[PDB]
């Protein structure tokens, strides 16, 4: 829960930021897939006129 | 690419840039989606994108970073922020954020934040170790605000009168009681010019609620400050939204040890918006007013204070009277014993074209001893004793006529003896 | 661990202790839940926990023990008490309780009481054998309160004037009639300092309703007493809540044979809160006032009395006039013939910067013969006869100018002959 620290910013914090950005992108993609599956399995089905 | 750069550009320059990019006709649609589409293109082929604004937390957990030039409005210009930032840097409602953004991917329409570069013009590391707002220890006015420029033009004298009628300092609550057609607009304009000229270090903000768009336009390009306003062609939702956002921005900024001074005109229109947006709680007052409809305006007005630990927040809200409604009187009566700096503008003097029409006898400031020296405050007392037995119009006549020849206020005090 | 210990600590010390405990960032949230979380941790690893406060009974049967530093507000700091205590020790609204507490178990969020150590600074055994409040036999003022310190500083003379204008004793009802901008704030401040310096044995409480937070802050750390107040950024619910809790605390404390003296400023704002919180009963008066909206303020004011069986309750509530509304006059007229100690502060003298501005001619005290000796009261009568034919301003001029040179009040009486 403490992925974020600070030491020798010039490159260490750069790599840590790249990693945190990749993590945020991964979480966003997972949430997108989650909501897509949700709205797909919860959308109103057509039955008959 | 910076967002504020395209922001300070007029619409014609955005049109020219979009036509230089060779796209579909962009001049046809909103400035909002104009900037949106040109940013989408230039970010399809361009660097990292940069942006800045103020953050508002939604009830879904995520947040929206909006611009003050759009008066913090919802639209394609906004920057989406995830709750993961609000857990990592523990973001807050009203934080001045500036950082890197990117285009939205498949199915998304809001630009996503990449890395916070400046949080309230400060370090995110230093954004943790901060002090809470109401957890602060308020204090009386300690440092006085110098409004006298020293040049003595046609309008500067107006400010000088204030300097001898009701001195203001950082952390003081100012309330202006004036009927319609009394000249309060350029009163605030001259005050803002003077406090922006004398103190370029404190961030200065104004607020216009239910105001005409002409004054909004002429103000947003004449004085310094993020001139945010709320025109009457929008419902109370937008007005209370501006209230929330700018009051939270000021709160965060004083929490960051900065002196913020907020100019509101008028507080009665904002309170009316609060009343018409808040649900009815059963208790009605005279004129269709809710008892709970004044709670949030009272919060907004009392947010200003002088912090001991650092920074300060001074509010100057104007109040309307003598306009006939029930709400104006009930609100002004509710707010009378709240502010510690009354400025009364009598229309009885404005009808004679004697500007500024200031009720010096009915005006004053409590705890004014902590703003001026002993002899300054003594001269103020002697002059108040001299001018008090006089009427209203003749009082301002003598004041303005004697401040016309002498040019510095202490010289006026000297010559008054 | 005592709760009041962490209570008297500033927020910075709580932050340092929480960081010493090595937890999640606690400086981010309320002082309320700051103390809550640090207590939860230190009680996960720590002794029995101890706490203290005032109890309020809920309509569910249970009760909440709250703190006066939070002005008896609802939050995680509160201590839950079961109705089984209210059956065993037969607890009551407004009891000063102090006892052992523990963390809440699974699913609970309020600290639970273990064993009452002190009930109103007294034994629970002796908490049974007590006398009811209205069941007491009221009496007139028997013992006078000495407000003169004897040093004669710049402000102490103010109190001395009261000692010759309207003597106060335990059980007397004091009502201050003053317009805005009359200097009543530091009037109560000097009175509180004098009665806290002369009588450290009687528990002294003040009440600020709809007051500015600056005065609340400067008062809660300058005088002795549980300085409880109610700022205007909360609705009438909180104000009437403070009214209930502190009046019940004073009632229980005088029931325990203790002299309680309550300082309220102002009674008109509290009555306005009562009006705007009470439901409408159909009968409106001039200015949107309910007939039943004054019943509870009248109860609050008349609660003060001088008990024969032991202890006493003296209330000093201030009233506002000359501020324009309908409510101020209707309330002051309703409360005029209620209190037996009028103190009138004329703004006509405060406009001349003659402090304290006291209307000696229009002031007085009924049954003043039971507070001073024969010659003291005779000298008071002779001086009243001397100063009554004079005006207002010149009256206070002579009073203050002749009390300036002499330093003890009886010496002033002697030299006045
Ligand atoms: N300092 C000043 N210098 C020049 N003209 C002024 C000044 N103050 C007021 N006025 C006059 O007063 C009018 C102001 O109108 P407005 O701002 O709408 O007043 P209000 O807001 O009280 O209705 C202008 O027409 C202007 O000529
Ligand atoms: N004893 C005193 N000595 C000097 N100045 C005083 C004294 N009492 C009052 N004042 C003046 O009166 C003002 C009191 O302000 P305030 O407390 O708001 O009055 P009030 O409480 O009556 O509204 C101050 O500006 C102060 O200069
Ligand atoms: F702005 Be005006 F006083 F209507
Ligand atoms: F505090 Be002042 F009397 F309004
Ligand atoms: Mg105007
Ligand atoms: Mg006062």
């Amino acid at each position: 829960r403490w992925l974020e620290l600070g030491l020798t910013d010039e490159e260490k914090q750069n790599q840590l930021e790249q990693l945190a950005e990749q993590y945020d992108e991964l979480k966003h993609e997972f949430e997108k897939k989650l909501e897509a599956k949700r709205r797909k399995i919860t959308q109103g089905d057509d039955l008959a006129p | 690419m910076n967002l504020t750069e395209l922001k300070n550009t007029p619409v014609s320059e955005l049109i020219t840039l979009g036509e230089n990019m060779g796209l579909e006709n962009l001049a046809r649609m909103r400035k909002q989606d104009i900037i949106f589409a040109i940013l989408k293109q230039h970010a399809k082929s361009g660097e990292d994108i940069f942006g800045d604004g103020v953050l508002e937390i939604l009830q879904d957990g995520f947040g929206f970073l909006r611009s003050a030039d759009s008066s913090y409005l919802a639209g394609p210009d906004d920057i989406y922020v995830s709750p993961s930032q609000i857990r990592r840097f523990n973001l807050r409602t009203g934080d001045t954020i500036s950082g890197k953004i990117r285009p939205p991917k498949e199915g998304e329409r809001y630009f996503a934040l990449l890395k916070v570069n400046e949080v309230n013009f400060d370090k995110p590391e230093n954004a943790r170790n901060k002090i809470l707002f109401e957890n602060l220890t308020p204090l009386h006015a300690n440092s006085r605000l110098r409004m006298e420029r020293g040049n003595g033009s046609t309008e500067d004298l107006t400010a000088r009168v204030l300097d001898l009628a009701s001195p203001i300092g950082r952390g003081q609550r100012g309330l202006i009681v004036a009927p319609p057609k009394a000249g309060k607009t350029m009163l605030l304009q001259n005050i803002a010019q003077s406090i922006a000229y004398n103190h370029p270090d404190c961030v200065l903000m104004v607020l216009l609620i239910d105001e005409r768009p002409e004054e909004v336009t002429e103000m947003q390009r004449l004085v310094k400050g993020e001139v945010v306003a709320s025109t009457f062609d929008e419902p109370a939702s937008r007005h209370v939204q501006v209230a929330e956002m700018v009051i939270e921005k000021a709160k965060r900024l004083v929490e960051h040890k900065k002196d913020v001074i907020i100019l509101l005109d008028s507080i009665t229109r904002l309170a009316r918006a609060y009343n018409t947006v808040v649900p009815a709680s059963g208790k009605v007052l005279t004129g269709g007013v809710d008892a709970n409809a004044l709670h949030r305006p009272k919060r907004f007005f009392g947010a200003a204070r002088n912090v001991e630990e650092g920074g300060s927040l001074t509010i100057i809200a104007t109040a309307l009277i003598d306009t006939g409604s029930k709400m104006d009187e009930v609100i002004y009566e509710e707010f009378k014993g709240t502010g510690n700096m009354e400025l009364h503008l009598s229309r009885k003097i404005a009808e004679k074209r004697v500007f500024p029409a200031i009720d010096y006898n009915r005006s004053g400031t409590r705890k004014e001893e902590l703003l001026t020296t002993q002899e300054e405050l003594q001269k103020m007392w002697i002059l108040r004793k001299i001018i008090h037995p006089m009427g209203e119009i003749d009082a301002m006549e003598f004041l303005i006529n004697k401040l016309a020849m002498t040019k510095t206020n202490d010289d006026f005090f000297e010559m008054m003896k």
